[PDB]
Formats: C-alpha cells, structure tokens, sequence
C-alpha cells in the first residue's frame, strides 16, 4: 500500500485550505437566514457536529466556504465536497435550564450541508 | 528525562530516517511557531477602531483583513497553503454595545494560531470546554467579566475550518489615543474574549502558572 | 498555614463523594440499553455541554518535548502523511475514553504520532519497540539525550 | 423534543464513564493514613460549604405524608424533652456517617434518626423497634391497612 | 405499594405514643401548625416596612419585635409557647439597599425561618446549593436569573446557629402609590430568600420543575 | 439511665430559646467592630463552625444572643453559657480565586465565642 | 425461604457498589502529574489481564444471539477474504477500542465495531457510507419493512 | 425490539457484501460449517488415544496430524480450506498423567480449538477467568468442583499464540471393556479444557446458571 | 527481581483504571430508593460475610505502642463499667458508617470509639476532649514530648 | 443528666463470669440439640449478630452454649431479658448457592439467639 | 506524632482525670496482655493428644480445661470475670479424620485471646472476614493446607459470646514424642486452623510483616 | 488511492496452512528444547501477545512449535520476517511471589516469539 504524500500539497500550495475546494461543492442547499434543524445523525467513530445541537434549529448566517465533511477528510476520503454553514443558536433552545433574565444569548457554530434540513 | 521525552525521540528520528520529514523542516517550523504571538491581533484591533472602512473590511473577511497586519494565513507558514491545523480562514467577531462574543473549541483546542500565537493552557482543558457553551455568564463571571442581561453574549464554538478572534468594543478612557497605545491593551484574553480591553491594562490577568519539568 | 490546610480539605473530602460504583466486567448484550450503547460508542472529544465544576484556571509552561511533538505532527501533515482531520480523528477520538482524560493533552499528540507511523506502515511496530528501547539504552549509557539531556 | 430528550440524557450518562483513579479502601494500616486523610475521615459531614459542585437545574418537589408525619414526630419528640434539635441535628447530619449522608434522602435521615433517639435514649429497646417494624409489615401483608398511606 | 420509609415512619409514631413520649393529639396539633405557615407575613412584613420607616427600622434591629407586627411571635405562635424546637427565636431581617443585596443559607443543613416563611424549597436543602451559594453566589444567583451591579455588595448569610433570616428586598420601581396588599403580593418566597428580586406583576416565584411525590400531602 | 424530659420546657416555656439563656454567659469578650481570626478548633464529632471559616479574619458586626455552644447543647451539655457574635468575612478572604471584579463580596455567620480570638 | 435467600444474596451483591473508596476523577492532568507507573499503566495493552486480583464469580453459560453468530461468520468471512488476518482483527479489537469500551461493552459487542471498523479503516466504505447504512437500517425498523431475520415484516 | 447490535450487524454485512469483500454465499457457508462443530471430535480422539498406546504417542507429538483420525483435518475442513483464519493449524494435545494435569486458557481473548472442539463457553471469554486462572489454578479448579493433590503438577496452558489445545484426561478407573463410544461418552467439553475430569456416569458438562440471550440461534 | 517489582506495581495499578459506571449520590429524593438500595442503605456495616473479594498475599503486622494503649483503654473502660463489650462493638463497627468503617484502620476505629463513649455517656464534654486535643498537639509542638510516644 | 451505673456489671459477674453471670434466667429453651431449626430474617435497623448469609437457611442445633441477654439488647445497655442461645450448624450448599458437591460435607457453625429460630 | 497518638494520649488522660479507670488499672492491663500468648492453647493440645480423659473434657467444657493450662477465664484477667471482649465461654473444636475446623470472626476479630494471645492482623481483614465462610476450601489453598474433598471442612464464625480454638488431629511421625515436642509444633495457625502441625515445623509459616511506625 | 493485497493469504495458504506456510523461513533457530531463558520486557506500545506477567522470568523451553511472523508485525499487515516460536514452561513459584509451597510443581505453559528471549 502506498500514499500519495504530495496530494495536498500540490492542489493546495498558493491557495490554502478551504480555499483549494471552492466551487467543488457546486450550489448551495440553504441560503443566510434560512431557519434550519440540526439532524442526529449517526456518529460512529467520528463526528465534528456536537452532540448539543442535536435536534436544535438555528438560523443560518453565512455560508462560510466549501470542504470535504470531518467525517470523510478524517479518513482520507476527500472526493465529496459540500458547503458549510454558520448557524446560530438561542441559548434557551439547547439549555432547558437556561434564565429569560439572558433571553439574548446565543451560540453560533459551523455545520456542513448533510446534518442539515429545512426547519 | 521522562517516557514523554523517550518517545518524543523515537518519534522524530524515526520520521526523519523513513523521510517523512527532514530534520530542517523541524527546525523551520519551530522557528516559525517561535515568531508567533498576540501583537498582530491586538493591531488588528487597534486598526479597526480608527479605520471604519478596515473595520468592516475585518467583520466581512478577516483572512484579508489580517494582511494588512503582516499575517498572511496561506503564504506566512512555511507551508505556503496555510498551517495545515489552523487552515485559512480567520473570522473577526466584533462585540458592540449589545453584543459580546467568547470563543472556544468544545472538540478540541482550536485556536486562531497564526495571528494570536498558541492556546492557554485552560482553554484546552476539558473543564473550559465543558462549561462554556453551556454557562458562559457563569465562566466569564470567574474571569471577573460581567455584561449587561439585555447584551447578547455568543459563544463561538470553533468545530470546523473557521477560527475567531474577538474584536472588543473601544473602551472609555481612550479618547485621543493613538493605534499603538489602543494596541497595548488589546491583550490575547481580550482576543479569546474572556476579558474586555482597559486602558492601563496591557497584559492578561495574572493567575497561576503550572511549571514544566523540562521547558524552554 | 490553616487556609491552606482547609483548601487541602475541602479537595480531599471529594475523593470520599459516596457513589453507586459498579465495575464493568464485559456485559451481556442484554445488560446494555439504548442509552448505555450511545453512551459507550459516543466519540470522546464532543464534551460540549457537560456539567463541571468551576476551577481556577492557570497557565502552564509549555515543555521543550511539547514543543517539540506539536512541530512533528504539523511537520508530518506539511509533508502529506496526513491532514490536520486524520489526526484529531486519531489524536482526540481512537484513543479512547480513558486515554482521553487519563493522559495530558500533548501525550495524546505524542502517542497518535507514533501511531501515524505504524498504522500507515511507514515503520513496523518492531522498528518502533527497537528505538524506545535505543533510547532508553542511550539515556543509560550516559551518551546524553538531544536537549533533554547532556552526554 | 425525543431528540432533545435523548440528547440531555446522554450529556448526563457520560458522566457515569468518566475516568479516574479508583481505590478501594480495605481497613488500610495506621501507616497508611496521613494527617490529610485522618480530617478528612473525622470531619462531620454536614460541613460542605465552599465544596467544589456542578450547575443543576433545581426543582422543588412535592412533600411526601410521610415526610410531613416524619417531620411533626421529630419536633413533638423536641417540644416533649425526648431531645433538643442540636442532639437531632448532630445525630441526623453528622453521626449517620458519610454514605448514608448523601446516598439517602433528606427525610429519609430525619426518620431514621427519630428511630435511632428512641433506641439510643432507651425509651424503647431495639428489640422493641425490629418487633414494631415486623408489625408495620404485616399489617400491610394481611391487608389490614396501614394509616393513610393504604387504606385496609 | 407502602415503601420502607412509611413503614418505619409508622412504627416510630406508634412507639413514641405508645411510650407516652408524644400524643396522637400532639401530632396532629402540629401538623396542623405547620399547615398554617407560609411566606404572606414575611412578604406583609417588607410591605410595612416599606411604607414605614419606623417599622424598617424595627425589622432591622430587632426581628422578633418586628414579626409581632404581621402575627407571628416567634415565642407564642408555636404549640410549644417556647418557639418551634427547629427554629428557635431569633429572627434577623436583613435589609438590602441599592449598594447591597443578601441571600441566605444553611450550608449545615436546611435552616429557615419557618415560622414566618413557611416550609423551605427542596432546592435549599440540597447538598448542591448548600456547597455553591458560599463560593460563587455571583453564578449561582445568575443561574436563577438574578444579576447584580460588580460593585454592589452581594452578602450571603449562612444560618448556622440559632438565627433565622428573610430578606427585606429594595422596593422596585413602578409600585408608586401601591397600597400594603399590593406591594407584598409581589415579594415572593424566592425574594424572601434572596434568590430573586420582586417586580411588577410578578406574584409568583420562578416556575422551575416539580419533582412529584409518591404519595403527597 | 433516666433522661429528664421536662428540663428545657421549665426554662424556657413563655420565654423562648435562646432568649432563657440571656445574662448566663457574663460579660462578653469582645465587641461590635472588633477584628477577629476563627481558630481551627478540633472538629471531632461535631461542630457548627464552618471549615471555610477557619482561619479567617473579620469583623463582628453583632452580638447576637447568648447560649450554649452547639457542641455542648448537641450532646446533652447546657451548664455553660456564652456569647454568640455575628461575622462578616469578605469574599476574598475565603476564596483565593475571588475576582477582584466582585471584591465588595462579603459572607455573615455567627460564631461562638469559642472559636474567636483578637485580629 | 426463596424468596428469602434471593434477597440475601441480592443484598450481597448491592452492597458491593457502596463499597468506600478514593475516586479521584482524572480530567487531562499535566505531564507532571504522569509518573512513569501510570504512563506505563496507561499505555498498556488493554487485552493483557492475566494475573490481575479478581473474585470469585458462579461462572455460567450464556446463549448465541442471532447477530452474534452473524457478527462471527462475518469476522471470519473478512479473514477468509482477505480484508485482514485475525491477528490485525485482535489488535483493533482486543486493544485499539480502549479501556472503557473493551470492558464495559459486550464480548461479541466489540467484535461487531471492530468488523465496522475494519470497513472504514481501509477504506472499503467511507464513514458517511456506513452512517448513512445506519440510518438506512433504523429506517426498515421503523417503517415496518422488518430486519432480516431480526424482525419480520409488518402483518395483518 | 431490534438492538442497536443487531442494526449495526445488518448495516455491516450488507455494506461488506455490495462492497464485494464477501458473498451471502460466503457467510451462510461460514455459518453452516460452525453449526457441524463440537466436541464429539475431540472427546472421540480422547476415547481412541485410551484405546491406543500408539495413537496416543501421535496424539501427544503430532495433534494435527492425529486430528485426521477423527475426521477433523484443521488446514482442510475449514471452508478455506487454510485451517479457520482464527483458530489456525497447530493443535497440541496435553497428555495428563497421575503426576500432571493440565487446564487451558487464552488471558488475552478467548483462543479456543473449535475446529475439533466446537464454540468457547461464555465463562471461558471472561476477564474473571482469564485473569484468574493463570495465577490461582487450584482455587479456580476448586470452585468448579475438581481438586488434585498438592504434589500433582497443575499445568496451566496459555493460548496466546496460534496453537490451540484440548486437554487429554487420565482414564478414569471403572471404564474397563468400555467401548471408544463409551469411553468418549464421558469425555465432555469441560474435560477438553481441563476444568473437569471425566466420571463414569456424567455425560454432561456439570450444570451451571445459563444466560438467556435476547434472540437466540 | 527489577522487572518482577514492576510488572507486580504493573498488575496493581491497573486496578485503579478499572472501567466502571460511577453514579454519585447526592441526596436523592425517596422515589429515587428502591427496596433493595434501602436495604443496603441500612445495613449493619460489620456484617461482611459472603461478600465478593480478591485474592490477597496475607501478612502479619508490629502492634503499634498506640494501639496497645488503646485496646488497653476500650477494655478497661469496659472493666470499670463505662461500657460493655457490646456497646462498644455496636458503637465501633457499625455506628461508625461505611465510610469510616473501610477507610480508617481498625484500631482507629477502636481509639474513636473510645472518645465517643466518653462524650456520648457524658464522663467528659465534647468541649473537654477538644480543649484536650488542642493541649496535646501544643505539648508536641512545644518540644516537652509526649508520653512514651516523643521523649522531650 | 442521666447517671450510669458502673458498679452493676461487676458486682453481678464477679467470681462467676459473662455469661455464666446469667445462668438459668431464660427459663425453660424452646428447642432441643437435634432439632433442625429455619432462622427469621428479622430486621436488623442499627444492629444485629445474626449475619445475612444465614437468613433463611436451615440448620441443625448442636449446642446449647449458654444464656445471655441477646447483643441487639446488650449493645443497647438492656440486660432485662436472658434467652438461650444455640450453637447451629448449616451445609455450605444450603448457603451458597454456587458450592460444589464435590464438597458435599463441608459446613458452617455459628451461634443464634432463640429470637431468631422457628422450627424447620 | 500521629494523630492517633495525639488522641490516644487526650483519651487516657481523660479517661483518668475523670476517674473511670485508674492509671493502675491500663498498667494492669497491658501487663496481662503481654503474658499472652500462643503456648497456652499449644499445651492444651498436646495434652490432649497424650490424655485421653483430658482430650474428653476439652471438647465438652474447653473452659474448665484451659484450667489446666493456667488460663483461667473467669480469674485469670484482672477483672474477676473474664475479659470483657472476650468473655468466658471457650469451646475446643476437635478436628478428626473426617473433620477440620477453621475460625473467624465475620463480624470484627472475635479471638480467644486470654489462651490464644493476640489475633493475626490478616485474621481482622475484611477480606478474611468476607471470604472464609464462602469459599474456605479456596481460602485455606492460598495458606498451603488442602483436604481430601469428603473430609468435611466446618468454618466456625464466633458471632457471639464463645471462642474457638481448633484441636488438630495429631500428625504421623510423631511416636514417643513428649508433651513439650508436641507442643511445639502446635503454631498459632493450627488453632486457628488456617495450617496443621507438622514435625519439623515450630513456627507460622513466613509471611510479609508490615512495620509499625512506633513498635510495642 | 491505496491497495489492499487481498489475495496474498489464501494464496499462500490454501492447501497448506498457517503457520505451517511459514515453515524454514526463519531459518536457523537461536534456541533449542531444555534451554533456559528470560524473558525481556520489550517495550508493548500498542500491542503485543507477551504477556506482562511472564516479563523478566525465566523459564525452560520444551518445544519449538513453528515458525512465523510475530504477532507485533503480523497484527500491522507486516509479515516480510518470520521467526520461532518456543513453547516455554515456568514454575509459578517464579510467576507469583505468593504461591505456596505446597503446591511446589505447578506450573505454566505459553509460546513466546524468539525476539522475547535471551539466555538464563
Ligand atoms: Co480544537
Ligand atoms: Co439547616
Ligand atoms: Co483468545
Ligand atoms: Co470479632
């Protein structure tokens, strides 16, 4: 079995990572301010969405830059590419306990395309 | 010497006599990561709060935002696309009078490494990265950083490609002041965000420090 | 120093919190439920969310074989061994729950370091049982050690 | 949400496979306890505060009538000079030991210890008690009621 | 199915009785004392104290006197004619101002002013809230959505002897003109134990989940 | 063994606890304003003096009534009477980690005189 | 009686998890806070228990599930195929999984995540492949379609 | 009632089988050359080495090779027809006389010789027993019911490598004319490990509490 | 001999590491107590026989002179009429809690017993056997010595 | 305050010894050596020497030790009441349920109060 | 200093100061249990082994027996009525061919101290305590004493006011032997039962010894 | 990118066996039957099938089973080299510090890779 070692470095070089994989993932799902609900899908072994968005909605507000999944690049499978985005979340809609008295607070983090679905 | 530093040469010579790696690659990549540090965010900063046009500049597209501070995220690492942990694409977050942000890794220790330099021993713990997301008001309250309940406090949650750095609202007592004393107090936790600029105040607060057997 | 003493106590008695301990001795199928199978199969690093107590967080001296794990393992991603993912998929996940939180943070970059190695055959297991036991024998033998130690 | 709920459910599990350093303690030798460990093991168990703890969500809970009947017997038992509510309190929050002090409930160590006064001040003999609690539970079996808390 | 605590519940009433240490009558005499308390004279004693300086002044200083005032004498109100044996007789009030707030405590155990606030919260009671409020009452205060100016002196009371606290919360805005009524249907229990502030149009402590009895009152 | 179960409602019925103590305990050691350090006393069996406040300097803002120690009165032991102070400690005092941001913080328990002695 | 005697030794066994100790809960400590006996202890093979102080348990038999027996004849069909020899199987399965799982999940347990493992490791289905069967087979539970010889499916 | 096992076991077949790694084909003939295995082989090698002075020789030198005689051949029975990918080809037989007596396990797995002896038990996969047996061989022995005396040398087999074993009891007094099938009658699975010893009259492994499985085979 | 050591330190350690499902308790509610926790909640703490336990190299122990001095004390007391074997064995071995019970030595067990009973039965007040302590460690810590213990 | 009596005991054991101090105050025993006897699991809250390993087995009485007062009472300071106590011997296999009968003769001998005991 | 020595000094002081005990009465005390010890109940034995009507009256009444050993239990502690823990109600348990004894104390430590001495610190052991009455067969392996498997092990748990020690059969090769070599052989541990007398053997089998800070 | 060898094993194998498809390709052997060795405690980072209890014992070699890769390389898809294996019996005396002398000729059987041994 053998590697091929310069791969990366060859489509990469003068670019940079995400970079080397824009317009590979070709047209965008969702859109800013779309509202969207985080799917639990199965995270055998690895996964970069955690498990606190879970079934939560967000609303999208900005679609950040084009990549291979965590999950595949994580296993040297980078022939997929697809966009990802910047959601937000209400505190209140993750943490049950959170106080009305912080009723603005939120959480944004980035999601790829796949654990999303329109809310 | 300790099983870490046995390992850590079996490791290394063992990488450089297969190839993976010469011995200069080593050497040039320490050197790099050695050049790093917090000034370039803090000007950043300092830039922005007296360039409006920089500023938006910096909210909109932080990778070329940070040019103008001398860090290019593809060409500056020896790698010439970037480091490969860190990858290329820097965010500025900028808090506003309703508005606070406070960045953190929950899967790991994500850290915008190019233009801030490396991560605090705490923000990698697993404590930090448990409680965050979960109770920032009560974390930022130990760090003795208390906001307003209206604010919008927002948690960054760097789990992917994007790293962040905080861009702090001017504080009072600045008037006049030029870019290089507003840089001084932008310090690395003002950029994490678990701290807020104040004049008089140019480095982080002062808390213990852990010693290493073997540093340098 | 009697405020010192009571700080002492007040970490000690946790050491004593009563529990519910029951020890895992391979279960049945039938002794695993939905909850404990997530539970066990969950992926380490995603704590986000999990409740703990507060402490003082401090700085910490970064030590020259830190230093030195953290170069190797962007040099060995520089030079396409593998990507920043393949490693924190290893580093941060593969280790397992134990590993994960028994060992320090750059030990776990160390160990996946070494396991980069071996699991992509770039060196056998024996070529790596070979040279821990070339340096243990160099730092023995008096011959110095790198910056770790003078001959 | 299911999902929500099975989210928060497993945020709580893990915690239950949280690594650590396990020692069982077997009578271990004199030599063997510090002066660190020997407080440790003498201190009274009501004295928690400044104890590090997590964050959880507190809820109230509705009083059980035997925690109403409980709570009355314990402070009849005071007002008729069977104790004062220091030698309760002692008694109940500290002489229970730490297991019980945490592994039990609130009222459960308020009952307890109204049982272990009676007992200790020998106003009953504890062949008494077990003979009483052998009682309690035949009257349940044989159906013939049991106060408020089943009718007969 | 009766569980194990009522079987000895009624084993221990039983033999008490039966050894002439307690009557049936007196049980009974004080449940039926404790089915009479509740936190309405703590909330009319601030409303009072709110509208009469002298009166505040009173709560301050002494109390006890002052808790006559709403018909509570810590002394006569219980059966005993000595003060309930859990609670004794000496309740402070502690007043808070625009430069200080208090919240209260029994880190030992479960300390509260029963006999003018009534039955204390589950919460109060647990090991948890007992270890933290001490330490970090600035997150734990957040954690029930209260929130307080850095410079504004917060003060925990820990009810570790024989004293007794409730909390005399600053009047909020908006309540000009209110009458008594008015005033002290807005301080809730929480208030009365610092946990929260009183504010207009709420009459009722925080909803938070209720852990349900097996068998309850 | 007989346990006499009419004594404390001899003392103090129509008078109330600790007020039947009051005038037992003599004249008081020290004063409102004063400064003082908690001793770490032994803790055997029992004690209602906090292990946080051990060691700890501040200041009695109180004097607020007369009785017997609780590890006294918790063992059957009322001969002696003494005086009860209330103390304010300052947060920072207590906690090393406090934040300078919150130092107006204070704590308030009481304290046998027992357990005091002179700043 | 029996009843009796079964609450006796349930007791027994309950009292066991009470049993005291010093549980110190390890969260990312330091390299200082590693000495050498607990590096090695760490880095262990997690598969190498013999001689480790144990008590003495009524060993008993256990019945083959389905997907037991299935789990098997695939571990052995890779074998037989070529995916892998039984030693590298050993190595993912008996070590690779870690301390937690490989004692606080099922015997046959671990050998089904590692024939997964195996799958993906060596690239003969990408992870999202093997996530998105996952979903796939839920799917069949749920609309009725059955599950092999695991659930028939929907009748009458 | 499907487990998460059995939905990861589903989704890990069928991905094997599109992806070629192996045919249906494949894993039901895996399954049907497992449901021909047990012990009757091992037990009738037994019975036959008793029987045989010079068979018993080869058995002791040569268990490969002896394993022919009773129609187990360990490179080409298996369905590979290279011996089973986990239990491989070198199977020892452990003569015990009145002066040794041996008894097997693999501490790190589960290392048994199926081809010949069919499926491991349960207890014999535990970390108990494999972490027991190594070290307290007569205690271990003792809770299964056998004893030897103290000067008999127990020998404890480690399988940690490709060779397999099956124990070869001393025969047991009483079995004189006893015909191969009797004598083999005897001879169970327990005998084959070395936890029991064959007796005149038992047929069957001792009885012990056995485990119901969610969806047995 | 230098590998044995560690491989026997080796096969120890391990133990530490044991996976397990570790639930804290902290003061549950009655509804969370089944029959069988209650049970074993209020057990008798020396009542031990039967359980589960490992194999362990057995070895013989020097009485300490304390120890010697404190079996002496317990039955003295017991000579004298402070106290009946009995009363000390339910007061030792049980009253002391689980905790207590597997973490401290035995003769600590025996020592703290003895002071309980002293306290408990009224010959010294709980202020008496403080001030006490507090002089001992003064005498220590002084330098005059301690008895047989420390020569001044 | 309560007054402890410490002169009692010895003036009662003196020259004769615990338990012989108790000699004939159980009265007539209720069960025989011979006699296969079943022991009550009788609850133990606080204190007890009756092990939970023998609730419920059936044993067979070898002995009758001696009287005393039973420990459940003594360890309280009670000593009115004096029962006989028994000396009992149960097979290993009516206690565990996991003995092997390849050991079928091993036993168990242990003394319990006539509280404990009902005929088998 | 330990903190047990603080306190057992603070106890005895107490203890005296108050009157319960007199400082003649611990003195007396400690000097009774120094005359313990294991030759006492050795002596028995062999006596037993050599008189037949001896034998006879131990196994019936071992407190009238130990008598002739100079234990008496009621006068030979300095109370006049036994010691308090350990009372007055010694049973000799006869071991034969088809019967051996071993002992324990499930409960604590219950030893016959007064013709036996002090018990071994493995005998208190909550692993002692849990194990012997469940699995003696497995128990008595570990100490190197294994029977035949119909010989029938009796574990003797003394749960209340009598005490045990265990009368081994007496071992071959021992012909014209005296009281004395008969005793000898007679260790601590055969009257435990853990071990039985062998000729050659006068002493416990060798097992680690964990030091005292502070040695009597 | 990468290939697996899928084919390689059965190949090799078929007909034949394993380890007996290894056979002479160790070569001469370092070791005979009645030599004694120890065993050395080689570094197991990651895996081994030498287990820590035999570490640093010496035993006496009965048998050389086969020949074969070790299980350290064969366990990573690495079997270029092949070596002996031995069939090593240890006195549990020198395994276990606590066995007892009573039990004086137990002992215990295992294979150990020619790379684990030295001379005694
Ligand atoms: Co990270
Ligand atoms: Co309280
Ligand atoms: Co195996
Ligand atoms: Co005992």
């Amino acid at each position: 079995p053998v590697w091929d070692r310069t791969h990366h470095a060859k489509m990469a070089t003068g670019i940079g990572d995400p970079q080397c994989f824009k317009g590979m993932a070709g047209k965008s799902k969702f859109n800013v301010g779309d509202r969207v609900r985080i799917k639990d899908l199965p995270d055998l072994f690895y996964t970069r969405t955690m498990t606190y968005t879970r079934g939560a909605t967000g609303t999208i507000v900005r679609l950040v830059y084009e990549s291979p999944a965590a999950e595949d690049e994580a296993f040297g499978n980078e022939e997929n590419v697809e966009w990802f985005y910047s959601i937000v979340f209400a505190q209140k809609d993750l943490w049950p306990e959170y106080s009305d008295t912080f009723a603005n607070d939120t959480l944004e983090t980035e999601i790829p395309e796949r654990y999303l679905e329109k809310a | 010497v300790s099983d870490f530093e046995i390992l850590e040469m079996a490791v290394r010579e063992l990488a450089i006599e297969k190839g993976l790696f010469s011995a200069e690659d080593h050497r040039v990549w320490k050197d790099y990561v050695h050049t790093l540090g917090p000034l370039p965010a803090a000007r950043l900063v300092a830039k922005a709060w007296l360039d409006p046009e920089y500023k938006k500049l910096c909210i909109e597209d932080g990778v070329e935002a940070s040019k103008a501070v001398g860090v290019n995220w593809v060409t500056s690492p020896p790698t010439q696309f970037g480091t490969p942990s860190d990858y290329c694409n820097l965010r500025v977050l900028a808090d506003s009078p309703t508005l606070k942000h406070v960045v953190v890794c929950t899967l790991c220790s994500c850290y915008p490494r190019p233009i801030l330099g490396q991560s605090p021993e705490w923000y990698r713990s697993p404590n930090y990265r448990r409680r965050l997301v979960r109770w920032p008001r009560q974390v930022l309250a130990e760090f003795g950083l208390q906001l307003p309940s209206e604010v919008q406090i927002r948690v960054a949650d760097s789990n992917q490609k994007t790293r962040y750095i905080v861009m702090p609202v001017r504080p009072e007592g600045t008037d006049g002041w030029t870019e290089d004393q507003l840089a001084e107090i932008v310090t690395r936790d003002c950029l994490i965000g678990v701290a807020v600029p104040k004049p008089g105040i140019t480095v982080n607060a002062k808390r213990p420090v852990l010693k290493a057997n073997r540093p340098v | 120093s009697i405020r010192e003493e009571v700080h002492r106590h007040l970490g000690t008695v946790a050491l004593m919190q009563p529990a519910l301990h029951q020890q895992t001795h391979a279960p049945a199928p039938t002794e695993i439920t939905h909850t404990l199978f997530r539970a066990y199969t969950r992926v380490p690093h995603d704590v986000g969310g999990e409740a703990d107590v507060p402490i003082e967080y401090h700085e910490k001296e970064e030590e020259i074989w830190e230093l030195n794990t953290f170069a190797t393992c962007e040099c060995l991603a520089w030079r396409g061994v593998w990507t920043a993912e393949e490693r924190r998929r290893k580093q941060n996940c593969d280790v397992g729950q134990t590993v994960y939180l028994g060992m320090p943070y750059y030990g776990r970059w160390l160990l996946t370091a070494a396991r980069i190695l071996v699991d992509k055959q770039f060196v056998t297991l024996t070529e790596l049982h070979n040279k821990i036991v070339e340096m243990r024998e160099r730092v023995a033998s008096g011959q110095g050690l790198g910056e770790y130690l003078p001959p």
